[PDB]
């Protein structure tokens, strides 16, 4: 079992979610996050205070899938979330041990 | 007896000063919170600042030459410059049963809210500098002449137009101005592809509530004194707003599926706008019919109408202020009739002549504001460019145009 | 002598229209913000919609038949049908020293805030269509007759009851209706096991502040004129509120360990409710005592009294408005005494007798409002169902009742 | 003719009661929201509780002895003890053309806002109980005597000082009390190395708007009647505020590269303060110039001056109310002249002589408030201690000092 | 060391919190998230606009534990977070290579 | 590739951010979370309600890094985030199977 995390630009959420729905993946979790990197927030001014560097709103997507699915999921999200500009995002992959559905008690594959 | 002067009634002075405060309350913060809540978080500050700065700009222009041009003796379209920076107007001068200085401020607050209305149709893609340029031109060439034609003894007033508090002068004027802006600056990025929800509905409600409480000074104050006419306008304001709220709500519940909170709020304005030209001339029953019709009309304005016009008017300035403004002006030339519980038409005027007069005022207002708004937007787009780059639009107007983030830790 | 008539004073016309706007401000957005903030984010819109729409329903019913049946002449319980849609009320008709149309609107705003108050006890689990149906019944068969009994020349007015701004007519009237409601619908799911925190305390405070400011129209306006009695009701409103905020904070700080914002806000409301029936009858020192006592009575109400009855009334309507209205109604019957710095009891009357009439008024309102509320709630439960299904209660009324989310991107 | 007495004018009674209400609106909730939005979210409730509880406190002290000591007759420093709990003041006693009970309310509201303004320089690190102690000492020893010297026919009044609505009494007085407080308690932890953004800028705009609207009752109310002076003060408030918004906005646009909402808000207050002591004495042209200058002076106030003073005055109370207060008090002595559109000076008073008096009034206000403020904060530190420990400062004053969390589920 | 992640319905936080306390686990981290899958959001209307596809608010709990505690946790969390209804959420298990307490420098069990 | 998730006190973000720059680590994801453990959060009062169990605000940092930098990261983060008082937080470590930059398609080390 694999767990794929994707950090992207907020407006490109609906496209990725629909790219995931194309391959039968409707189950997913989303978190509002703040990011910093090569691309950064515009200067901020508050009376006397001036903060030249700021954080930028981003979106973190979490999806549990199967090993065989890993190949397609990476390729489908990579294109769907692409815009060309700096700050497009990154794809993280990690090994998931056991997945359990609370409602029924189902395991790994049947839990999704 | 040339040295005989009118004495101000302290009661009318008090009433009108308070009413002026109430209309000012409509812009600062009324319309600003109303529109600010309707748009997304990354853009609320852009809205609050546009309204604030356009407010200031109007207040200045109005006292320098604005008031003098709209309410000073002239022809049928413009006034005079005899009252530049209020010179020539003595402090003890009386206009009606109040000091003219109160009249200045009261009429000034009307121009302010008018300009604040337009801004909602331009949200999220317009450049800040552009809005300020458009205002200087539009206020000067559209508001002042229109206000003079209607409330300053000009063309429309001499033809017998009925507009108690600004059906034409304020609402239709603003709605058209906004419609032109929406068309010219184009649809927002992602329109029809992404969800555009109001970031803060409680904020919208607060603005709606403030606009309502402030409106009583807007409609009743148009009486110019705390008399029976003000008592009539006050009562008619309560009635039409409630009727419109109920009109919209039940229209939405039946045709859309449920009674939304935004629906109710939008119904309130619809009823408020619709009764604006009628409030001082119609009976309590007329206000009921107007309110209902206006509410339902507004529902159409933001639903079918908007989709057919194919415009991105984010705060539906036209769907509410244009559709209900036109509806209201027409319904005024009808419900003012004595047999309908109204105050009655002027000596020797029948329903036909009046109705035709109402339509003439409406057409003129639309063409005048539409032409001047087209010119206004052209200069803004010529000097500074009306629309901010795509990249700035996705990131937010707040951080890019005003260097600030609305909600921090 | 038969064609003689009072002349309306423009100062009073002015004062009373402004005061009407302030009473409307108390409901729209006053109580909506107060209650909205006390509940969960998932249910705020439901509170805002209920307050807005019931406000609309009440405004219309009031002009249609409410005013006539409440302030028209007849027996000790109801008025007359003669003033339907305000027909037969000339626009220049004078009630006291103001135009009747103003009186219609002033009394109308009272009806609105009273219904607004009730909604707080039904929070988070009531059906939207159930509250609209209940309001129609309860307003018609409870508010109107109670208002006619106390302020319309009926039974309690004939007995010499003392209720300046509505200790009974508004506070106890609503408190009972809410308590009956809550008891009928029952506890919110998860009560006693889950956290039911106010979602936005700044919102509660904003609502409190608006209720406070609007309350000057409510209390001072109850004078019907800008005379010395309005001056007395004004200062007393400032005194009781301040004293109650302090009474409540010092209780909480000493009994619980910390002075909280919800406590300072609740205290102000307790003070305001406390002084409502007493404002234009008592002296400054008396207002200070009623203030401190109501502030402490309310603290007890939302803490102990709440446990003693085991009822889930989310916004503590009965702990504040019930408890404080009762305490203020009783105290008014004492502090009206001349030797206590009061304005003095009516000719012949002594504290003893007055004390009973205040008590008589309370019991009659409790039983009247309670029975009618029980009737209304039953009618609705029967026709549309009172409570929403458990799943829709956990996910929230904003989305499945009004199809909207409060805070978005 | 000893038993002769003045009669109240109902217009002035209404005008003044509405003004009192507008002035209280500035504190509840105006200044609380304004300051609330400027500080972090973990402390917003402490700001609201400080304003609400200090307000209550000021009200009680005002009616018990405050009004009497400031307004009763005595010497050039303070009044008398004859009006304790308003005893000796007949309900029908007339002050000017209004019932004295109204005068008591109006002046008491000025005492409230002044204390509210102070609280924004102590935010995020002061102990709640320490604030209470300070208020009792400062109001009693500083506000009362200053109010008596300027508006109570005292010392400064007797020398012909020109302060229409409180440049010295309200603004300069509070600014110094605040500056002193911010110096004594010290800089907030992390000051200079950590980011300190305002948590809610819409809340800041909201408060600003309320402050502006409420300021009409503040400035125009200072006329004591709805006459021509009231109208002059009204127009000047509209002009100066608009001018200051543009002054700050453009100054910030030129220097920093962007026009911010905070800039606009700050500008609005800066003009209001600047025009507070001049509104009733200057012409529309004076209001414009005063406005522009006030806006740029407040800008320099929160930038360069704040950096020079090395003070952590979080809400820039001094940078705005102090600077603009001084600027306004000085500029009043200029623009009051007849040859500059003003109402003119008193009989046989030159401009050179009036300026000396203004500087004298500024010197005495800064000096008295400062020393009194010192005694207060010291009395608070000897008994309860002024600053909360560092760790409480980190978690937030909300849960540590008030046991509540502002925004929840 | 193991990392246990549970995505549940917001109203069931208190229960799981107490259940974890019942077995001696007081420390945890909570996040507000948006979930989409089999159970989906109710349509929402704003003036002329209609939005059918919507997300549901969920609460993510991240609890680090010892490896001999794995079976004990999944069980007590399942029972505690259970309602029976659709959208009850799911449990995710992943291996932690290192856990360090900033305050002391201690690792593994000593870090928790 | 390793993922380092650091839960710290909110005001210490600035100190951790700079310390991370010190060793050439500019890219990171931040999230607002709620915590509970040895540090508990004061009791809250709401009219009649008394809530004894409350969470504390925390900042969660997610940072994908290279294998060798692991020990250096732990040392510099512990130091910059340190205060000595309870609630300072913890550093968690997990293995990442792959990291892909969406804008360019670069993998692992190159993607960061
Ligand atoms: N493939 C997935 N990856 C990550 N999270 C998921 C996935 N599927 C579901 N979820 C999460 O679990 C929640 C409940 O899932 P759902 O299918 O609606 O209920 P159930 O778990 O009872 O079948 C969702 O809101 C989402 O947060
Ligand atoms: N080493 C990292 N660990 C975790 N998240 C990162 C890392 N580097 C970047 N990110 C996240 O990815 C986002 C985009 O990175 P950025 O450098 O702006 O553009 P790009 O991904 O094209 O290089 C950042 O806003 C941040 O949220
Ligand atoms: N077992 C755990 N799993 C995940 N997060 C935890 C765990 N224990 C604590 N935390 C998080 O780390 C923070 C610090 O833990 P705490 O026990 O309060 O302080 P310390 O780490 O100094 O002992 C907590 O507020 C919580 O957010």
């Amino acid at each position: 079992m694999k767990l794929v995390t994707v950090i992207i630009k907020p407006f490109k959420l609906e496209d990725v979610r629909e790219a995931l729905s194309s391959i039968g993946i409707q189950g997913l979790t989303v978190t509002e996050v703040k990011g910093f990197g090569r691309q950064k927030g515009h200067a901020e001014l508050y009376r006397g205070a001036e903060y030249s560097v700021n954080f930028l709103p981003k979106v973190k997507i979490d999806v549990a899938i199967a090993d065989d699915q890993l190949d397609e999921v990476i390729d489908i999200v990579s294109k769907a979330a692409y815009t060309g500009k700096i700050g497009d995002g990154k794809i993280f992959v990690a090994e998931l041990q056991r997945v359990i559905r609370i409602r029924t008690g189902e395991a790994d594959e049947a839990a999704l | 007896h040339h040295h005989h002067h009118a004495v101000a009634d302290k009661a009318d002075n008090a009433f009108m000063m308070i009413c002026t405060a109430l209309v000012l309350f409509m812009t600062i913060p009324g319309i600003a919170l109303f529109y600010g809540g309707l748009i997304r978080g990354k853009n609320v500050l852009s809205m609050l600042t546009q309204v604030t700065v356009t407010f200031a700009l109007v207040c200045i222009l109005w006292v320098v030459y604005g008031y003098s041009l709209a309410f000073g003796e002239g022809n049928n379209f413009f006034g005079n410059i005899n009252w530049l920076m209020l010179k020539n107007i003595e402090l003890t001068a009386v206009m009606g049963s109040i000091y003219q200085y109160i009249h200045v401020a009261f009429q000034g607050s009307f121009a302010c809210i008018t300009v604040g209305l337009i801004v909602g149709a331009l949200a999220e893609r317009i450049r800040f500098s552009a809005v300020l340029i458009f205002v200087v031109v539009w206020l000067t060439l559209s508001y002042i002449p229109i206000a003079h034609m209607v409330w300053g003894g000009g063309l429309l007033a001499s033809h017998g137009a009925l507009d108690f508090a600004g059906g034409t002068v304020v609402h239709i004027n603003a709605a058209i101005a906004g419609l032109v802006g929406a068309y010219l600056i184009g649809k927002r990025v992602g329109f029809g592809k992404e969800a555009f929800k109001p970031h803060n509905l409680p904020m919208v409600f607060t603005g709606t509530a403030i606009l309502y409480i402030g409106w009583f000074g807007f409609n009743a104050g148009s009486a110019g004194t705390a008399n029976e006419i003000a008592a009539l306008a006050f009562v008619n304001t309560v009635v039409a707003t409630a009727a419109a709220i109920l009109g919209w709500i039940f229209g939405e519940w039946a045709l859309r599926g449920k009674p939304s909170l935004l629906g109710a709020c939008s119904g309130a304005i619809a009823g408020l706008v619709g009764v604006t030209p009628a409030c001082g001339y119609i009976g309590v029953g007329g206000a009921l019919i107007i309110g209902v019709v206006a509410g339902l009309a507004g529902l159409w304005g933001v639903t079918m109408l908007k989709r057919l016009l194919r415009v991105d008017d984010p705060c539906d300035v036209f769907g509410v202020h244009g559709v209900c403004g036109i509806v209201g002006c027409i319904m005024t030339g009808i419900f003012a009739a004595s047999s309908l519980g109204g105050v009655g038409f002027a000596e020797g005027v029948t329903m036909g002549h009046q109705l035709l007069v109402q339509l003439e005022s409406i057409a003129i207002t639309i063409v005048w504001s539409g032409v001047v708004a087209f010119i206004g937007y052209k200069l803004a787009d010529l000097t500074v460019g009306l629309r901010v780059p795509e990249e700035q639009e996705r990131e937010g107007l707040d951080v890019n145009s005003h260097g600030e983030n609305a909600y921090n830790a």
